[PDB]
RNA sequence: GUGAACAGCCUCUAGUUGAUAGAAUAAUGUAGAUAAGGGAAGUCGGCAAAAUAGAUCCGUAACUUCGGGAUAAGGAUUGGCUCUAAGGGUCGG
RNA sequence: UGUACAACGGGGUAUUGUAAGCAGUAGAGUAGCCUUGUUGUUACGAUCUGCUGAGAUUAAGCCUUUGUUGUCUGAUUUGU
């Protein structure tokens, strides 16, 4: 996932290439996120680096306000709708893909999430398990 | 452990079977496998499909 | 069967002899033998090997205890609930 | 030595004509008849009775039934001797439903 | 027959059933299809494929040689069944 | 000549999603007849309800088998 990080994390399918466009799940005001980066990233020819859920990714904003457009900056993801299997046996997955702005180390841009967000993001990076609703 | 119930077809669902889905809002499928699923993928009312629990009911077939 | 005998006896539909039995008006005619000839005409009545028959003005009392007190249909099984409804419907699928 | 019979077999043709081309599919059944009446009664000489080829056809090359009743005769072979003194007859037996029926012997007279 | 239709799709009158066969069903293929999450991150270049499509209604921009542009863009409906109303001719005042 | 093999048939196991036929004071209305409707009916009529988690399919590389029928000696070569 990256760093700025409390823990480890159980190895989750990918359902997110590099150029995927997730939802934004805050109320930093914008509509988009695009992702240009991954934080954990193992290095391949040939491989798109790509993100799951609990991720760190490096991101643009094309849908949203003039002022968090056009620049790079951290981000994590809350919901991806690629399923994975928990060590629990069962297989879920989410309905769309959306992710939280975050800086560094995993301090949040916004105060607020909207829609719930996977467990496997919330143990992670506690001060997103703060602002966060329901989770799962 | 725990033995769910299907929210379409009222099946029993055994422990790492089908899958579990997130609505948009807070809620949760259960499905006890790719039939119920899709099916719920295309809108379908469960209290007309002919074999899930929840019609068994509506018309008092069994009983 | 005791609630279709008891409705039965409660409706008194005895079918007289001269009495047309097809047609919803019931018309009356002076004899056995002009309601035979009519019934023949206009609905169709028709009396199998009119030659062989003994009991033809009970062949008439059976046929009248069909839509006379269980009101049934002489073909169809069809169970009306009124001597109008039997009626009704052998003039109408004919 | 072998003698001159008959019965009737219900073939499963569905199972012997699996995943076949569906424009071959019907001539193998023509096969898998010949072939499955040298199995019972290997008299490796058969023949089809055209009724039969009307009851392989009467659903098209795609549509073989799955299930046929078949009236088999051993019978012996005519002048002109062919390797086999012996002969193989298949025809068909008009029934309702080739389901649930058991092979059986008809006793011939 | 469908349908706007000499389109496609099935049938009748007529005419073929003729283009080496059997047995299998590996890789490579040619022709043909489908794919989870992502959606051009592939590539010299969206090359190839995908999606859109018929109709009836509503709506339809900059610009324009005022004719167009324009099916612009963009939305809704479409089965089956029972009904309702409107739409004509000939002959006698 | 077997605790043998097969072809069928029986069950289990599954897949679909409720068969044909019959019946129905279910059924938008429409056209007829009347005692003119606290549920009037008679016919035509998509669909619906009941028998009905019913029918169909089920090994072709599924499981099982106290049943039915049947098969069980052809060819070739090989020696320190
Ligand atoms: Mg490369
Ligand atoms: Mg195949
Ligand atoms: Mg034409
Ligand atoms: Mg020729
Ligand atoms: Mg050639
Ligand atoms: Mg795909
Ligand atoms: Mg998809
Ligand atoms: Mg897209
Ligand atoms: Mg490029
Ligand atoms: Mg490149
Ligand atoms: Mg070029
Ligand atoms: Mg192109
Ligand atoms: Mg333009
Ligand atoms: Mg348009
Ligand atoms: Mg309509
Ligand atoms: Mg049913
Ligand atoms: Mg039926
Ligand atoms: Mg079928
Ligand atoms: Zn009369
Ligand atoms: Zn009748």
């Amino acid at each position: 996932s990256g760093n700025g990080a409390q823990g480890t994390k159980f190895r989750i399918s990918l359902g997110l290439p590099v150029g995927a466009i997730m939802n934004c799940a805050d109320n930093s005001g914008a509509r988009n996120l695009y992702i240009i980066a991954v934080k954990g990233s193992g290095s391949r020819l040939n491989r798109l680096p790509a993100a799951s859920l609990g991720d760190m990714v490096m991101a643009t904003v094309k849908k949203g306000k003039p002022e968090l457009r056009k620049k790079v900056m951290p981000a994590i993801v809350v919901r991806q709708a690629k399923s994975w299997r928990r060590r629990d046996g069962v297989f879920l997955y989410f309905e769309d893909n959306a992710g939280v702005i975050a800086n560094p180390k995993g301090e949040m841009k916004g105060s607020a999430i909207t829609g719930p967000v996977g467990k496997e993001c919330a143990d992670l990076w506690p001060r997103v398990a703060s602002n966060s609703g329901v989770v799962v | 452990m725990k033995v769910e119930i299907d929210s379409f077809s009222g099946a029993k669902i055994y422990p790492g079977r089908g899958t579990l889905f997130v609505r948009g809002d807070s809620k949760i499928f259960r499905f006890q496998n790719s039939k119920s699923a899709s099916l719920f993928k295309q809108r379908k009312n469960p209290r007309r499909i002919a074999w899930t629990v929840l019609f068994r009911k509506h018309h008092k077939k069994g009983i | 069967a005791e609630r279709v005998m008891q409705e039965k006896l409660r409706n008194r539909v005895d079918i007289p002899l001269e009495q047309c039995l097809f047609c919803e008006h019931n018309k009356h005619f002076k004899d056995v033998e002009e309601n035979l000839e009519h019934m023949f005409r206009t609905h169709g009545f028709y009396i199998p090997e009119q030659k062989y028959l003994v009991d033809k003005i009970g062949l008439v009392k059976y046929m009248s205890e069909k839509i006379g007190l269980g009101n049934i249909c002489i073909v169809c099984n069809y169970q009306g609930r009124t001597l109008t409804a039997v009626r009704q419907h052998m003039l109408a699928k004919r | 030595l072998k003698d001159v019979v008959t019965r009737e077999y219900t073939i499963n043709l569905h199972k012997r004509l699996h995943g076949v081309s569906f424009k071959k599919r019907a001539p193998r059944a023509v096969k898998e008849i010949k072939k499955f009446a040298k199995l019972h009664m290997g008299t490796d000489d058969v023949r089809l009775a055209p009724e039969l080829n009307q009851a392989i056809w009467k659903r098209g090359v795609k549509g073989v039934e799955y299930r046929l009743r078949l009236r088999i005769s051993r019978k012996r072979n005519e002048e002109e001797d062919a390797k086999n003194p012996l002969f193989s007859y298949v025809e068909p037996v008009l029934v309702a439903s080739a389901k649930g029926l058991q092979t059986v012997v008809v006793e011939e007279d």
